[PDB]
RNA sequence: CUCGCACACGCUUACAUCAGUAACUAAUAAUAUACUGAUAAUUAACAACCAAUAAACCAAAACAACACUAAAACGUUUAUUAAUUACAUUGUUAACCCAACACAGGAGUGCACCAAGGAAAGAUUAAAAGAAGUAAAAGGAACUCGGCAAACACAAACCCCGCCUGUUUACCAAAAACAUCACCUCUAGCAUUACUAGUAUUAGAGGCAAUGCCUGCCCAGUGACACCAGUUUAACGGCCGCGGUAUUCUGACCGUGCAAAGGUAGCAUAAUCACUUGUUCUCCAAAUAAGGACUUGUAUGAAUGGCCACACGAGGGUUUUACUGUCUCUU
RNA sequence: ACGAGCUACCCAUGAGCAGUUUAAAAGAACCAACUCAUCUAUGUGGCAAAAUAGUGAGAAGACUUGUAGGUAGAGGUGAAAA
RNA sequence: ACCAAAGCUAGCUCAACAUACUAAACAAAUACAAAAAUACACCAAAAUAAAAUAAAACAUUCACCUAACAUUAAAGUAUAGGA
């Protein structure tokens, strides 16, 4: 084969041992008496260093095979930064789930109603569009990172003001930067869901069920779709290290012990950095499955079963101008056979709130054909996401 | 076109082409230094 | 001084790697190939040439992959083409009629009677048919593809004669071969790369050749159109 | 040009040449590139309490001086050694093998302020 | 009247307060940012110094929605480690640097063109000559190598050589020279520092210059290849005499000789030895100029390229129109 | 022996090109910053051991430019001007 | 009458003798860009000296020219040289 070292740039090999180390029986002189170098002799041959105290800093890296954790068995990590070829179906197959095109009905019905909707819906929602790509920064031209976040948590404040109307909001409270762990056995290989999250909002009570028993019957009968060449294990983190306990974010007792929304931004200035809309649904599915099989743990038990009260979490999914919504029952807990009971996600894909924005007026043949301010408006991409955010009341 | 300053002043570039520690890395450079001892030069080099 | 090669990188990896040009100058400093410097940045892609490697050596048994896309490698003159299997990606040469979607399959079983040969599909020299358009033609076995990489060539199977294959290369020369190299069959990618036409010099600049000099010398003896017999078959079977 | 015959500091170079002008670090760099700097390398100043201490910067001019003589080595051992020797060895007590109760130390890693490698600064 | 504030690079107290200048420094005097003596000063938040390994990740910057070819600087997260402990060290002035000078020169980035920064005349007289600027009667290139310079002009056309943008003799030549897209010849079957992390549609050693129509004949010599016969000129190079012959002129033709073949197509008094101011026509009142023809150029000529054309030119030559102190003739 | 802090070329790492005309960021066009230096006049121990004034060519590219590194005299480098 | 003129020390040269030959100063910092207390290394090397000149040119040759252990003689002798 063709190796990809080159010899020049690999690290040199030992210079060869002078002749009298060869001579059997023989002292040879060596200048390390002097402790410095000399022409002439023979060059010494000293030991491995062995600091009588171990330093933390200056130390050898321990092998990982040291780490008490350390397992044979080879564990399957996806963290955030884990981008999946075949997101949708990797994703699906990975969680045992079915996806269903459109949004749940009561989502859809709980923003079609007039009377859930914010004063000066329309007005509002331009003003925190050109709030968030114009005004937020002293520059002209605002990076993704600084205008991600912010627009997000803009339309968050929108939805938030209707706590007047629905005094059931205030059960609500976000959390950031939390590390959740959730392993599981999926056919003979195993696999855990590792890392944090964007921004994370938990709620006192769970959410309801979304899915008709008649839905949840007709899923026994769906196939999930395979793909031969791809194992479903590529584009995951293989790691010898690791703790079998579906850890969440937060410890016992804690008053808000039921997630309600995921928010998962997409900040980056170079468009190779940021996850492709296709990968980033597929991020979505597996860390809602990864809070909702938490939950159905630690609610329910270890042993694998069919759950009776389904866990219901949601997640939303944005680029900026660009979202992505997704919403996932859990149903099984069992795994390990392809035959039984699958799961639910709905998810709706690429929900374009504005087409383009313009930060400064284009001027052609010295007159102004398009002015300041975005370019093409849907409410619509807002009106689903109030709905997900009413969901719970 | 119009010559004379050639000597443009760089300390980074000065220090790195005639330093104490160039002349000391080359065998013809530790000579240069020998020369200057012998003569008497008050400063060897830069 | 002496300086350090770029051919630094020790793992695999399908993502573009930096690159550092030359310009003739050898690790000495001094120029050795004229003509050649000032041009636009690139990053190379590390292509794996070897076309049959299992990823575990558990199953040595021949395997199928699925082909995603193809790009534009601004180092060669072909188009290449990213590869997934298993748990693995690899860029690998993509032949004249390679898209997004397909499926390559990749196999060394020498069958005594034939297989059909694809488009894609790399088989040993032994099991190929008699008449069939090779390319990435692999000199010993397990060595890898060296001959037969550029745009649009393309070399032929002759024959297969006391358990060995003779190929005719690009260049008109026939090659000796053990039968048990893996070969890939059709033509490389980008067939018009020879129609091109350059509008004008700063293209050349752009590509990384600088003009030629101007010193006037008169040609000498090797000019001329010089009619020469075809050299002798290059053989690389070791005869015992 | 420029000058060769001057000192080189800190000063002159461009703003990556920053050289000390002699003090002794009392840190390094930590994580988030703020100074740690470690309590035990500061040099702890010891001082004594000079409001019970009777004695001045200058002595009397009627003060009369002494003979000049540098302490030797062998004039030490024969005021604090040699009388705790010499009355051992009348007694019968005396040990060639230790000698570790008159002041000998054969090694000086054990004790806290060296000699040879001189350990205290001051 | 307008190159102003700040940083980087460089210089190194030349900066500040007070005092002195008979003399030293300023190309002079007053005087003091520039000369002498004493004293004093730049305080970090800005800037320098400011972790390692393993793994996942094919998807450009141009308002970036999405694309082009020349394929593109710009990283996050998970895992294993990382002394944990107020106050560390260092650069903070300036009217400044490189050019022998307190030099009309050279000098990167950000933001302004000012709210900031500066003084063309030491005092007179108002000669010639010289430099720079404005205006002019009538004429408008009659000046002169040339319309050089100047102008209330700021247009039109022909030709020669190069196709074009570009490049070169820093400090007498910026061109018709070199390069260049195109075409063609030649040498090479291939691995860890060039060519190349490439593999004959590739890469080197060269010639000639886009395109269009073409690139004729010649391996005797030399060179190269074959390394033998031999093969090669888009390899170096070459590509003819004498005599007679249709009334006269011309010479289709014929005799004879030598050669490896005897200059073919084209173009042409040309940038082409001399003859030469060839001859003729057009342009002008007048033409050694310019364009168009005639044409043995016995020394034009076909990739050491011939020929034709669009576009282009601070190249070279000519004509018309408009302008003007170039000039009649200076004030 | 010492020299690539000027210059020829290259490898790194950075930074500039406003307005105007066009489906054009097309080695297109008008014109600044910026970079070269065509023609003439002053200057000729000059402001200057190659400059000043007017006028000019390019000005989204084979373009200018800062920092730093590489090639050294039987050589380096060269869009050949010895 | 200005500008100027005069001085005799500083030290040096060549030997001899001679110990036997990198002085004086080294508290701290000195081959990071020397004079900057403090971190996992790489370290190092040799290949006949050539020519200017003489032979009235210049090609074989051209004393001394790195390494001889001296002096009185043998002797500018034997020999070696485009002899
Ligand atoms: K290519
Ligand atoms: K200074
Ligand atoms: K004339
Ligand atoms: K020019
Ligand atoms: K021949
Ligand atoms: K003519
Ligand atoms: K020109
Ligand atoms: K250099
Ligand atoms: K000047
Ligand atoms: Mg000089
Ligand atoms: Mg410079
Ligand atoms: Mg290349
Ligand atoms: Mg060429
Ligand atoms: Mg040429
Ligand atoms: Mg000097
Ligand atoms: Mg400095
Ligand atoms: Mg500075
Ligand atoms: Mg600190
Ligand atoms: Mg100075
Ligand atoms: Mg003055
Ligand atoms: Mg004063
Ligand atoms: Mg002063
Ligand atoms: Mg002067
Ligand atoms: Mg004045
Ligand atoms: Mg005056
Ligand atoms: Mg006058
Ligand atoms: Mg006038
Ligand atoms: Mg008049
Ligand atoms: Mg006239
Ligand atoms: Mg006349
Ligand atoms: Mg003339
Ligand atoms: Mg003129
Ligand atoms: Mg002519
Ligand atoms: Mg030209
Ligand atoms: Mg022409
Ligand atoms: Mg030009
Ligand atoms: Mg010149
Ligand atoms: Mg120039
Ligand atoms: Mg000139
Ligand atoms: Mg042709
Ligand atoms: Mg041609
Ligand atoms: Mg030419
Ligand atoms: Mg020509
Ligand atoms: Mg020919
Ligand atoms: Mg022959
Ligand atoms: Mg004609
Ligand atoms: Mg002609
Ligand atoms: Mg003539
Ligand atoms: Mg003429
Ligand atoms: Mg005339
Ligand atoms: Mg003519
Ligand atoms: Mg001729
Ligand atoms: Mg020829
Ligand atoms: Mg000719
Ligand atoms: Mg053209
Ligand atoms: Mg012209
Ligand atoms: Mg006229
Ligand atoms: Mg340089
Ligand atoms: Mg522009
Ligand atoms: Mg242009
Ligand atoms: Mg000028
Ligand atoms: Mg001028
Ligand atoms: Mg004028
Ligand atoms: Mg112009
Ligand atoms: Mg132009
Ligand atoms: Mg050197
Ligand atoms: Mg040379
Ligand atoms: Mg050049
Ligand atoms: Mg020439
Ligand atoms: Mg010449
Ligand atoms: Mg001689
Ligand atoms: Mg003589
Ligand atoms: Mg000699
Ligand atoms: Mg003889």
């Amino acid at each position: 084969a063709y190796e990809w070292g080159v010899r020049s740039t690999r690290k040199p090999e030992p210079p060869p041992l002078d002749r009298v180390y060869e001579i059997p029986g023989l002292e040879p002189i060596t200048y390390a008496g002097k402790m410095h170098f000399m022409p002439g002799l023979a060059r010494p041959v000293f030991p491995p260093w062995d600091p009588g105290w171990t330093h933390p800093k200056f130390r050898r890296l321990p092998p990982l095979h040291e780490h008490p954790l350390y397992k044979d068995q080879a564990c399957y990590v996806f963290h955030q930064r884990c981008r999946l070829l075949e997101g949708v179906k990797q994703a699906l197959w990975l969680t045992k789930t079915q996806l269903i095109e459109g949004l749940p009905e009561k989502v859809l019905r709980l923003a079609d109603d007039p009377r859930n909707h914010i004063e000066n819906q329309d007005e509002r929602v331009l003003n925190a569009i050109s709030h968030a790509r114009l005004w937020h920064s002293t520059e002209d031209i605002p990076k993704r990172e600084t205008y991600c976040p912010v627009i997000v948590d803009s339309l968050i404040q929108l939805c938030k003001s209707q706590i007047l109307k629905h005094p059931s909001l205030a059960r609500r409270i976000c959390a950031q930067n939390n590390t959740l762990s959730a392993t599981w056995n999926r056919e003979s290989i195993l696999l855990q869901v590792h890392g944090s999250s964007g921004a994370r909002l938990n709620a006192k009570d769970p959410l309801p069920p979304v899915a008709s028993q008649e839905e949840v019957e007709a899923t026994k009968n769906h196939v999930l779709e395979t793909f031969y060449p791809i194992s479903p294990t590529m584009g995951l983190q293989e790691c010898n290290v690791y703790d079998v306990n579906d850890d969440t974010g937060f410890q016992e007792g804690y008053p808000y012990p039921c997630p309600h929304t995921l928010y998962f931004l997409e900040s980056a200035n170079l468009r190779p950095r940021r996850f492709q809309p296709d990968q980033l649904r597929a991020k979505m599915i597996l860390f809602a499955f990864g809070s909702a099989l938490a939950q159905a743990r630690l609610l329910y038990g270890n042993d694998s079963k069919v759950l009776e009260q389904p866990v219901v979490v949601q997640s939303v999914g944005t680029d900026g101008r660009l979202f992505q919504f997704l919403v996932l029952q859990l149903n099984t807990t069992d795994l390990a056979s392809d035959e039984g009971v699958k799961n639910l996600a709905w998810v709706d894909s690429d929900q374009l709130l504005y087409q383009h924005f313009w930060c400064l007026p284009v001027i052609k043949k010295k007159v102004v054909v398009e002015p300041v301010g975005p370019i093409g408006f849907q409410p619509e991409t807002f009106r689903k996401f109030l709905a997900l955010y009413l969901h719970g009341a | 076109k119009a010559r004379g300053n050639e000597y443009q002043p760089s300390n980074i570039k000065r220090k790195h082409k005639h330093g104490w520690v160039r002349r000391l890395r080359t065998p013809t450079g530790v000579q240069v230094i020998l020369r200057r001892m012998h003569k008497g030069r008050k400063s060897l080099s830069h | 001084a002496t300086s350090v090669s770029w051919k630094s990188r020790t793992k695999y990896t399908v993502m573009p790697v930096k690159m550092r040009k030359s310009g003739g100058r050898n690790h000495t400093g001094q120029i050795q190939v004229h003509g050649i410097g000032g041009g636009h940045k690139q990053r190379y892609r590390m292509i794996d040439f070897l076309r049959f490697r299992p990823e575990h050596e558990s199953k040595p048994g021949p395997f199928e992959e699925k082909v995603i896309a193809v790009r534009y490698d601004p180092c060669r003159s072909a188009d290449i083409a990213l590869v997934a299997g298993g748990n693995r990606k690899r860029w690998i040469i993509a032949t004249e009629n390679m898209k997004a979607g397909d499926t390559v399959l990749n196999s060394d079983h020498i069958g005594r009677m034939a297989v059909a040969a694809r488009e894609g599909d790399a088989h040993p020299l032994g099991a190929l048919p008699v008449g069939t358009l090779i390319n990435n033609v692999e000199s010993e076995p397990g060595r890898g593809a060296q001959y037969i990489r550029a745009a649009g060539t393309c070399g032929v199977l002759l024959r297969k004669v006391n358990g060995t294959a003779i190929i005719q290369l690009p260049s008109k020369r026939q090659m000796q071969v053990l039968e048990t190299c893996i070969a890939t069959v059709g033509r490389v990618s980008n067939v018009d790369h020879n129609k091109r036409v350059i509008g004008k010099a700063g293209r050349n600049r752009w590509l990384g050749k600088r003009p030629n000099s101007g010193l006037w010398q008169r040609k000498g003896g090797w000019a001329g159109r010089k009619i020469r017999p075809l050299p002798p078959m290059k053989s690389y079977v070791k005869l015992p | 040009g420029a000058d060769r015959m001057s000192k080189w500091t800190s000063k002159r170079g461009p703003r990556t040449f920053c050289k000390g002008r002699g003090a002794k670090g009392t840190g390094f760099h930590g994580r988030d590139g703020k100074f740690v700097q470690i309590k035990e390398m500061i040099p702890e100043l010891v001082v004594p309490e000079l409001a019970g201490f009777k004695l001045k910067p200058y002595v009397n001019y009627r003060a009369p001086e002494g003979t000049d003589t540098p302490l030797t080595a062998k004039q030490l051992f024969l005021e604090t050694a040699a009388p705790a020797i010499e009355k051992d060895f009348k007694a019968g007590t005396f040990d060639p093998e230790h000698l570790e109760k008159y002041g000998f130390e054969p090694t000086q890693e054990g004790k806290l302020f060296q000699l040879y490698p001189k350990n205290f600064p001051r």
